[PDB]
C-alpha cells in the first residue's frame, strides 16, 4: 500500500489519536512521571530564606501576643 | 468498525512497527560492542576467580549473617532476564532461613528493587541505580565494593547471582559464592602457602570482591543486550502480521462504501 | 454543591493516572493516596434497581467518603458497609435528616454533628 | 420468669443491708458483695422516657447483670454498657432476637450462645 502515493501512509501522532491500549498507556505514563516532578520542584521551592525569616517573625508576633495575654492575667491577679 | 475506525487503528500499528525496527538496529550495535569488550574482561575475570578453585574452600557448618547481591539493569523490554534472577533470589533466601541465618540483600539495579519492594522491603542494605545506560567500567565496580564495606554491616559469607550467557540465543542465570571473611579463608589449604598474614589477606580478599562484581557486570550487560535484540524482533513480526490483516479489512470496507453510496443516488433518481 | 464539588475533582485526577495495568514504580506515598481514594469513590456510586434514594440521604453517603472516613476498609466490603450504614441513619437519627432537607444546606453546627456519627459507626461496624 | 426469679430475690437481699452502705468498708466480704451486685441491678432498671422495649431484648440486658457479667465495671459505666450492648445485638444478631420471640423459652442451645456474645463484647468495650 504505502510504496506508492495512492496507498495509505501513517503520519506523526497516530498512537494517541487511535485511543486504544497504547494510547492510554502513554497518557498515564506522562502523568505518573511528571507528578513526582511537581514534588521535587515544590519541596525545593520552600527553601527560600526570606520566607523563613518572615516566618521567623509571624511566629514571634503570635508568641508575643500570648505573652501579652499572660502579662494582663498577672496584672489582674495582682 | 466504520471506515474512520479502521484507518486510525491501521496507522497506529505502522508507527509501532517502524519504531521497533529502529530499536532493533540500535540495540544490535550495542551488542557487537559488548561482545568485543568481553574477551579482555573474560580472562581477567577468570584469573581473579582462579585462586579459589585450586583450594578446597567451603563455608563449613553455619555462619550468622549473609549477603545476596542481585545483578540486573535499569531497563525493560528484555524478556525474562529480570524475572529469572528474581526467581533465584527468592529460592535461596527461603532455603537459608531453615538454618536460622539472618540475610541482608543488595540490588545493583532499579528493577530488582522495584520487584522486591513488597515482600522484602526491610531486608535491603543499599540500592544502586543508574546502571546500564552507559557501558559498565571498573571504577563502578570499585564504587559499589567500597560502600559494601563501610556501611556498618560485618558479614561472613555470601553469594552473587547473575546471567552468564552461552550464545546469542540462550543465556543462563548462574550462582557464584563470595568468601569475604578472612577466617573462612583461613583453612587447611592456606597453611601450605607463604608468609601471608591476616593483614595481607585482609587487603587481598577485599580486592577479589571488586573483581567478582566487574566479572558480574560484564556478562549481565551482554545477556541483557542480546535479549533486547530478540524481544524487539518479535515485536515487529507480530506488528507486521497484524498489519496485513487490517489491510484486507480496510480494502473490503473501502469498496463497500463506494458501492453503498452509489445505490442511494440511483434510488434517489429512480423514485423521482 | 458543598459535597459533590470536591468529589468530581477527586475522580478527575483518578482517571488520568490509573490507565496503566503495568506499574513499575512504587509511588506509595506520592500517588497511592490519590489512586486508592478514587477506587473508594467509584464503588460509592454503584446502586441497585428500583431503589431511588432521597436527596438528604444521598449527602450522608457522599460526605462519608469525600472527607476520607472510608480509607481503611477493604475494597470488597464497601458495598456491605453502606447497606448497614443506611439502616443506622434512617432509624435513630431522623431529626438530623429533617434539618438537611428543610434548610436545604448543611451548616457548621450540622457539619461537626455529622462528623461524630460516622466515627461511632466505624468503631462499631468492624469485627 | 427464668431470669427474674434470680433477680427479685437478689434485689431483696440488698434492701436489708442497704443501711450499711453509707459508712462502710470494715464489713464482711459477703456483706460487701450484696452492696456490689445490688447496685448494678439498680442501674439496669433505669430507663428513658418514651422508649418502650421489646420483650426478648429485655431478656438480653437482664441476662447480663444477674449472671455475673457486670461486676468488674464502674457504676457510671453500667448505663453506658447497656446502650452499647443493645445496638450490637439488634443489628448483628437479629436472628437470635426472633428465636426467643417465637420459641418463648430460653433453651440450653440459646443459653450457651448468649455466653459467647456478652463475654466476646465485654472484652472490646472499655475504650
Amino acid at each position: 500500500s504505502s510504496d506508492t502515493p495512492e496507498g495509505v501512509r501513517s503520519g506523526a501522532g497516530a498512537v494517541r489519536d487511535a485511543g486504544g491500549a497504547f494510547g492510554k498507556k502513554e497518557q498515564a505514563d506522562e502523568e505518573r512521571y511528571f507528578r513526582a516532578r511537581a514534588r521535587e520542584q515544590l519541596a525545593a521551592l520552600k527553601k527560600h530564606h526570606e520566607n523563613e525569616i518572615s516566618h521567623h517573625v509571624k511566629e514571634i508576633e503570635r508568641l508575643q501576643k500570648e505573652i501579652e495575654r499572660h502579662k494582663q492575667s498577672i496584672k489582674k491577679l495582682k | 468498525a466504520t471506515l474512520k475506525d479502521i484507518t486510525r487503528r491501521l496507522k497506529s500499528i505502522k508507527n509501532i512497527q517502524k519504531i521497533t525496527k529502529s530499536m532493533k538496529m540500535v540495540a544490535a550495535a550495542k551488542y557487537a560492542r559488548a561482545e568485543r569488550d568481553l574477551k579482555p574482561a573474560r580472562v581477567y575475570g577468570i584469573g581473579s576467580l582462579a585462586l579459589y578453585e585450586k583450594a578446597d574452600i567451603k563455608v563449613p557448618e553455619d555462619k550468622k549473617k549473609h549477603l545476596i547481591i542481585g545483578v540486573s539493569s535499569d531497563r525493560g523490554l528484555c524478556g525474562a532476564i529480570h524475572s529469572s534472577v528474581a526467581k533465584q533470589i527468592k529460592s535461596e533466601v527461603a532455603n537459608l532461613t531453615a538454618a536460622g541465618k539472618e540475610v541482608k540483600i543488595v540490588g545493583v539495579g532499579d528493577k530488582i528493587r522495584g520487584i522486591l519492594h513488597r515482600t522484602h522491603s526491610d531486608q535491603f542494605l543499599v540500592t544502586f541505580k543508574e546502571v546500564g545506560r552507559k557501558p559498565p567500567t571498573f571504577g563502578d565496580a570499585s564504587v559499589i565494593a567500597l560502600e559494601l564495606l563501610n556501611s556498618g554491616y560485618e558479614f561472613d559469607e555470601g553469594s552473587i547471582i547473575f546471567n552468564r550467557f552461552r550464545s546469542v540465543i540462550s543465556y543462563k542465570t548462574e550462582e557464584k559464592p563470595i568468601f569475604s571473611l578472612d577466617t573462612v579463608a583461613s583453612a587447611e589449604s592456606m597453611s601450605i602457602y607463604d608468609d601471608i598474614d591476616a593483614d595481607v589477606l585482609r587487603n587481598y580478599q577485599e580486592y577479589s570482591l571488586a573483581n567478582i562484581i566487574y566479572y558480574s557486570l560484564k556478562e549481565s550487560t551482554t545477556s541483557e543486550q542480546s535479549a533486547r535484540m530478540t524481544a524487539m524482533d518479535n515485536a515487529s513480526k507480530n506488528a507486521s502480521e497484524m498489519i496485513d490483516k487490517l489491510t484486507l479489512t480496510f480494502n473490503r470496507t473501502r469498496q463497500a462504501v463506494i458501492t453503498k453510496e452509489l445505490i442511494e443516488i440511483i434510488s434517489g433518481a429512480a423514485a423521482l | 454543591k458543598q459535597v459533590a464539588g470536591t468529589m468530581k475533582l477527586e475522580l478527575a485526577q483518578y482517571r488520568e493516572v490509573a490507565a496503566f495495568a503495568q506499574f513499575g514504580s512504587d509511588l506509595d506515598a506520592a500517588t497511592q493516596q490519590l489512586l486508592s481514594r478514587g477506587v473508594r469513590l467509584t464503588e460509592l456510586l454503584k446502586q441497585g434497581q428500583y431503589a431511588p434514594m432521597a436527596i438528604e440521604e444521598q449527602v450522608a453517603v457522599i460526605y462519608a467518603g469525600v472527607r476520607g472516613y472510608l480509607d481503611k476498609l477493604e475494597p470488597s466490603k464497601i458495598t456491605k458497609f453502606e447497606n448497614a450504614f443506611l439502616s443506622h441513619v434512617i432509624s435513630q437519627h431522623q431529626a438530623l435528616l429533617g434539618k438537611i432537607r428543610a434548610d436545604g444546606k448543611i451548616s457548621e453546627e450540622t457539619d461537626a454533628k455529622l462528623k461524630e456519627i460516622v466515627t461511632n459507626f466505624l468503631a462499631g461496624f468492624e469485627a
